[PDB]
């Protein structure tokens, strides 16, 4: 569950 | 009334290559295979990129402190050194490496050929995770991890000859974060595991040369105590292993703590993402290809995802 | 369109003195790690000789504030000429009490910013004098020579560049009376700023048992006993050479005051590390006006508008 | 569509890529952040050599300051060895900028970055003599240091300044420009950094290896040579990529040409000295231009004929 | 009738750090709290302390753990048999943060040489078993009290005779019993819980000297009033400073006979100061960030909505 | 524009007796934590001793209705004039039987209202007298004074400030016959609502072995035995003196009330936890109109309204 | 623009920051939430000062309640210690509103809260006989209390009061004013807490340290004293930071000048003094006029020269 | 009464 | 989680 | 100027800019 | 003064 | 000659942003 985390980040911004 | 003196001369979305790097740099085992292939920064010249994995198995005696240190040497993937229950390492501490496979294919047989087949590197990435391997009754103990801000610089001394002269050689600044736990740190019990990475301590990516006749620190015929280091780096002959550079990168301190009668083992893991240039007499020149050009989106997430990432995680979360 | 971050940056490396309290906050660039923020303040009341010279290097070494050497009127410093260190407060705290001990609480550096000024006391009956200021680039090289020793091999050290522009006043300057003071500013000489390493074992420039001739340097620089002072590194920033001269007779009085926005990289088992925090985020416009108004400053003003 | 740039770009650009398709001021400075003080120096070479025959002679463009190139010959059909010594040909005013001893070369000047390093050879024999070809690639030389300990008494540890990557002369790189002697070439060299900084200026350098240190302990592959000191010597090692040319003669020919250089340098100069009268700021930033730089130099070939220089 | 006369006729980045320093400390690879976003703007100096501790709970006995406001300690620590309260006999020791001495000096009238107030801005904790899965057993129990100090006044007979007025703390009689507000749950899940402000604004607070132990020398326990007592050990090791604004976290953990139970203390803080001009602390220094009610609102609503603890896996 | 708890805290605070039950619930502040709201009424019937005056004061000491003492007609209370205390139903319920017991059940407090009324029961026939009531802004502060024992030293107690507004009757003041009543409220002086400490050991001010002449108080005091009444702070309120005066010869009779909107923080082990609840939330219109309202108000007004 | 400000703002804001533009005093009160009965008093005061030549003159502004100044001397070069004594200057009218006894400071008022706290210096020597330099900072001490047993019989434990802070006084804090004395200074305070909140007057305290009390246990550097009950004496401390001001004066100056101090403050009267004739309401409230306040503190310089006050 | 008080002082103040 | 939950109660009342 | 012409444009300049 | 020469580069750029 | 692909690859480069 590490990809979605840094996807969520860049999402996020 | 004094007159005053003349003054004079006065006066958009990502890149494919952008999302490799990213995946390189933050989520190497997330893959089938490695997507990294350059770093998308100003420089196009001719690089060889070369992916490093390691896979030891290590077991952890009870009653002492293990310290494992992940420095960005190339060729080698860690140190290690064990020290007795509840303390941290001394003045007689002596840290030994464990080199990557292929070394001698890449860096020769003798301290004066390390620089036959490249001139210099860059590095990109750099992780590390444990996996025990010990049932739910055995073990015991704790992990923890911190990161310190370790780097090369040199020192100056006189030596008392005939005529007297100045010595200049090599140290490490900043080993002294190894002695005490940080401030900013990941703790939890040995049988969840971890898994962290570094990141760039520079506003941006430079080229490293490669260093000739490194293989120990403090070197030979000199003391401990004249160079101020807190403990001693070993390299052992020249023909297995040895000290080529030190990279822009921050250093991993893993300390594993075991009381009496615990059994624990575990399997460790490490990854690198690094650049190199390759001599046109080598036959390593054949594989190389061309840098990845500018990609300004690419560099500020990588910056943002690296601010915004804990200091480690579990390992189901690797 | 400048964010805080941007005006703290503008306000420490341009407007010491001109604020109640010190506003900056870091260097708006793409590095995003942790450092540790320090401003150095220095508040000495000094009196020159009367019928001497006296010089004085603002050089960006951290942890001192300037170095000062005495020579006759009308004479540049020559080959016996020494300049000695003068500390800012809390020196030992941060750089211990021994050669082999600079780097046991911070690793490396890098400046933002440094000024000096100069604020006469003496009243309209009692000074004479002028004050002169100009920049040199002095960097840290190394030397290389051979020794014949048993058997005979080749040593390396370091040295001082371009120290060679203190022997003479360059066409850009500014000069006037003592009694208007002067107020003058540094700036990065790089593209980037880039961290330094803490160099030890430094106390003499040129080291022990190492002649003045083989390195080449015009003269010496000294920090005596290692329990008080020494030299830690070298950042990017120029050199401020200022001259002060004094006919016999007269009665020059004044105050000297520094600032330093300086960044630091400590080490995780150091009491520091509780006072740290996590570099600003990037700021184009903002290093755009740092460059501009950095190139479109004169040399100096006076005392007056500072 | 070149209106896009400013005046310093298109300037940087000429002195970068072509020298001799203008007749004089090919460029100011390097449009990048840095806006002090500096001096922008400009060397060109013209100089006539001759290759004897049944030999092999190399020659190295390093980005070595006040030098032009270095040569040595070796018999035809090898490559040079560990008896092979490299010899300098400087540049029109050597001792005038770092005086004329081993300890006087920053008296004048501190720091030094490159911007253009540029040479071509013009064939000058007649149709019915000659007999050869011309090989040219670069290789990436870097400046480094090397330990190893030395036993005295008591017994110590040296550290002395090495070159790295000169092992890529001992055998032609598969990216190369190959074509008869009578043809000529014309290449160029590029930075090899994301970007440019100032190096500092080094003393006391004569020979590599150093006088007192034997070849072996230093891992080089043969020696560089400069002679004398109050004539030549090293100051210092630029960030650009050193370029190697090998011609080759067979027995019976009879083989001359004309050699020609050129440089673009930018230094930060003292107060104390006489060329600090010509200094001036640098240009500012520009972005497209050092786009098109790393474009242009990436989508160029090694190497053409003379007659496209 | 008489006369009668005179008759009147998007969150910044400064509050979004300070959320995140208040709630979420272990999340994040730095710590990114900066100050406190309300209307004060003067000179302070912050402090973060994490302190990493290991302990072992012994077999057949109840242990209390007490999060206070007292700057420069970590927490208060007192063992009692199993299945019972603390008594009149039973004394609390301190376990200090790094660094005490080089901020609060050597001597007890030595506690204001560099800071001369300070105000609380979070405070944290969160417990790590290390032990297998067969050799525990027990379980672990967090809730709050609102302990304050105040004074007591008594009467001495002396010669003249005369009376007195000592400092005494009010509200301990919470941990003599179990609050109705808690959280409950195996030893091996561990926990993690927080405080937050219990007054309508952030208000500084002085420096107390001299303080020792609650009851001083030469007072009997039964004049103050208080259940227990608190030592702080010898003058030059640790000391009481200070009793900030804050909720007081009470821990019991209950370990029964034949049990190994071993784990990891973390305790974290951000706090701000007051430094003296002639300290060392004063290069460090800043501004405090300006006002920010959309800040204060979300905390205070965040604040309200969280539970009393969580186990050790989302903390 | 008002919630709920703003209106709420408005009725409480300005008009108890026109409502069925109390609608009191908290106030409406920044704080939001676990709180125990109570509200006190006394409600007790005296009758005034003809040729005397009587002062009343009503200071913000919780669990105590108000002070009083008598003196001679035509005077003022002098420095061997002793006020006793009245005190709500349930003080041992609350504050315990002894004087180190009162912060047992409770840690801190804080005042939202205090009111009084005087309902006269005589007919035309009996009655003589006035009625005046005025305002004066009492504190708690400290003393230091030296005490010459072996060694010497210097002590610490505690003493009321502003004590003097008591001897005097000010220019903003209410004043009409005894038959009409009277009726008057207080407000915080404060501009924000914090909470007090509980104070310990506390029965007379000044305290024993302290005489009245080394503290500056103008007169004493007293709560009596510790098991019935005692201090246990003070809070951020104005003090309301009454004063009723009688001919000799006439009977006056009446009856005395006494509200009080009041808040606490209760303790865990506390058997007054289980009716504990959350402070309600931020009205800024509540707190802007209850400062108005406030500073809107004469002295007094007659019991009729 | 300024429209947005009612005129109590405005007012409070001229007082806080610049009262001596004016002919006479702009103020009425807070314009806080509060809004209860208070008296609104200025206190101004004129103030010849001569320094001595060789010593060190050190001069507190600190918030006392009828009391201008404190002030010192120590030798040349040095910095106050444990044998220093400050001694106060009175505003006109001390006894007038605290009693002539230290028991009677509590019979007209009770409670009292600073607005502002200014202090100017005016040098009024020639030319060409003075020296020196001024020096200007500012420190955060309060009032609290210390605790230490006595060994009576019966033992006991006493508490009296300390002021904490006042290391701050042996050095030179890094934000600090530095001229020449003949320029002059003027320099402002602001208050140090998020809200106005009113302090209760205390009674009996003529020492810091109290009589009977030995300096070192109370951890104070110095002593203040304020000498006898009948002129003199400290009734409270408000929210407000210390002025520390520092004269140097070499051998053979002659230095003079004239000091003036400004105050607002509010005050709770009582019904039984003359006071209660003049006082008021307090003014509503403002929320526009605290932000310009608080701006405007924060964007001030710690001290200008005379000429600009 | 009291409460007319207080709503005609909020009118009057609305 | 910690941080996950916290943002989640700020989008709902915003 | 005078210092109350710094006032007022400090004043200025920070309702300007909101 | 020095801000107000720095205000008006900036203004001036 | 040499200056004129130089144009040409600056034009071309250009041509496509």
């Amino acid at each position: 569950s590490m990809w979605e985390r840094v996807k969520s980040i860049i999402k996020s911004s | 009334q004094t007159a005053p003196v003349p003054q004079q001369n006065v006066p958009t979305r990502l890149s494919q290559p952008g999302l490799a790097f990213l995946k390189c740099a933050f989520a190497p085992p997330d893959f089938n295979t490695d997507p990294g292939k350059g770093i998308p920064d100003r420089f196009e010249g001719k690089v060889v990129s070369r992916k490093d994995v390691l896979n030891q198995s290590i077991s952890f005696t009870a009653g002492q402190d293990t310290f494992i240190l992940i420095a960005p040497t190339p060729g080698v993937a860690y140190w290690s050194a064990s020290v007795p229950a509840g303390t941290f390492p001394t003045s007689a501490t002596t840290f030994n490496p464990v080199n990557y496979p292929g070394f001698t294919s890449m860096f020769g047989t003798t301290s004066t050929s390390r620089s036959d087949q490249v001139s210099s590197f860059r590095y990109a990435s750099m992780n590390v995770g444990i996996y025990p391997t010990s049932n739910l009754m055995q073990f015991a103990g704790s992990i923890t991890v911190w990161k310190c801000p370790v780097k090369l610089s040199t020192v100056q001394f006189p030596v008392a000859t005939d005529p007297a002269t100045s010595s200049l050689v090599h140290t490490l600044v900043g080993l002294d974060g190894v002695l005490a736990v940080g401030p900013d740190n990941f703790s939890e019990s040995f049988i969840k595991g971890v898994f962290s990475q570094s990141a760039c301590n520079e506003p941006d990516f430079e080229f490293n040369d490669i260093l000739e006749g490194i293989q120990t620190l403090p070197p030979a015929n000199v003391s401990l105590g004249s160079t101020g280091q807190p403990f001693t780096m070993d390299s052992g002959a020249e023909a297995t292993s040895g000290v080529v550079g030190w990279g822009n990168m921050d250093t991993i301190v893993i300390r594993v703590s075991a009381p009496e009668g615990a059994v624990n083992s575990a399997i460790l893991k490490a990854w690198s993402c690094i650049e190199y240039r390759p001599n046109p007499n080598a036959m390593l020149y054949q594989f190389g290809h061309d840098s990845p050009p500018l990609d300004e989106v690419a560099l500020q997430e990588y910056r943002t995802v690296a601010r915004s990432l804990p200091v480690a995680v579990i390992a189901a979360q690797n």
